[PDB]
């Protein structure tokens, strides 16, 4: 019954290698609303990244996604970089493609 | 049909730099038709489902949630000083909306939360009242005393917002009615002795779906996870299912996936290739 955000990372598509893609974070179940979610290549964050407009769920727990077009490159890691308040430090969420 | 319209209003002192403090998400049958924001202050509708709308009614829809944006910084100013927690930041929530149920009935919905929890509440079938903390209990009182917003709300969910579930569902019936099948991923990954078989449907509408994990034909739903029905950015919807099992057994396992889009349920399994 913790406020932390619960996260998960998925393509649109299952990925291949050189095929145009969306990637998604979307994190869920937490409170306050104020949140950082940042999609990452290599670190550095993704260009062209989008938001969902604040909505919630029927416990009135807040959910956004976070968004990005982005052709996946192998080699490359793909991740969500999480902040909230209810975290003592930055939680990083790994594309397992 | 069985078919609902269901609006979602959050207001923030603290929403995050560059966001807005005041958002409404609209919702018919799974599917997002429109949206309001403080920054833009405008109603609009989402124009890959609603792609002819006229401006009047989007107007109109303007006006109501500018009033509402209203509504929500007064209490956001307000109720803190009520409940002497005046210090740190405040949310205020609201959802409501209609069924239009496959015998035709119509069922209301209206609900406030603040700081995340339940607030008050109104039955529109029997135009009552129910308060969750003695803050709310004097708003719901003087309320239902007066009578006036009885009648508005009953008006508001019991006829507009039947009469707008109807125009959204025929305006927005080309993307209502499509069905896309999911893509299905089976993958295995193998530690300390523990095989987890995971299996992902990607980007299937509508929304209802169900995974399940079978072995010599008998479903394992005790021995499974499942990590919930979270959306795509195009409208259509993700969803997952693991189970832990032995390493020489993981080639007996198949994860079955039903969706209206299958007339079977497909059926996969690690190691095996689909052509
Ligand atoms: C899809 C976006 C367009 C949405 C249009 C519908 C907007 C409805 C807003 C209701 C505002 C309700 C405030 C309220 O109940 N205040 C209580 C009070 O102060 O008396
Ligand atoms: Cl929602």
């Amino acid at each position: 019954a913790d406020l932390t955000p619960k996260v998960q990372v998925y393509s649109r598509f299952p990925a291949s290698a050189g095929t145009k893609n969306v990637l998604n974070c979307f994190a869920a179940g937490f409170h306050p609303p104020k949140i950082s979610i940042t999609l990452m290549k290599d670190g550095v964050p993704m260009e062209g990244a989008q938001y969902s407009d604040m909505s919630f769920n029927d416990d009135w727990t807040f959910q956004r996604l976070v968004h990005a077009d982005f052709t996946p490159s192998s080699g490359s890691t793909y991740a969500c970089k999480v902040e909230h308040e209810t975290l003592k430090e930055p939680q990083v969420y790994k594309w397992d493609p | 049909g069985s078919h609902s319209l269901r609006y979602f209003l959050t207001g923030m002192t603290d929403p995050g730099p560059g966001m807005p403090r005041f958002v409404i998400v609209g919702y018919v049958d799974d599917k997002i038709f429109g949206t309001y924001n403080s920054k833009s202050r405008t109603a609009q509708p989402i124009v890959e489902m609603l792609p002819q709308e006229d401006q009047e009614h989007w107007d109109t829809q303007t006006q109501k949630a500018q009033g509402g944006e209203r509504d929500f910084d007064w209490n956001l100013n307000r109720l803190p000083e009520r409940y002497n927690k005046s210090k740190g930041s405040h949310t205020m929530q609201m959802m409501f909306g209609c069924d239009i149920l496959e015998d035709g009935s119509i069922r209301g919905y209206d609900q406030y939360a603040f700081d995340g929890r339940d607030f008050l509440a109104f039955d529109m079938d029997t135009m009552t009242f129910t308060a969750a903390d003695p803050v709310a209990e004097i708003t719901k009182r003087r309320w239902e005393t007066e009578g006036t917003y009885a009648e508005r709300w009953k008006h508001e969910l019991g006829t507009v917002c039947v009469q707008n579930l109807r125009r959204y569902l025929e305006h927005g019936k080309a993307a209502l009615k499509r069905r896309v099948q999911p893509e299905v991923r089976v993958w295995g990954k193998e530690a300390d002795g523990i095989l987890t078989l995971s299996c992902h449907a990607h980007g299937f509408y509508p929304r209802p779906i169900t995974i399940s994990w079978m072995k010599d034909g008998m479903v394992r739903d005790q021995e499974t996870r499942w990590g919930g029905i979270v959306p795509n950015s195009d409208g259509t919807y993700h969803a997952s299912a693991a189970i832990d099992v032995l390493p020489e057994d993981g080639d007996k396992y198949w994860c079955r996936v039903e969706h209206a889009s299958l007339p079977q349920p497909g059926l996969f399994s690690w190691g095996s290739l689909v052509p």
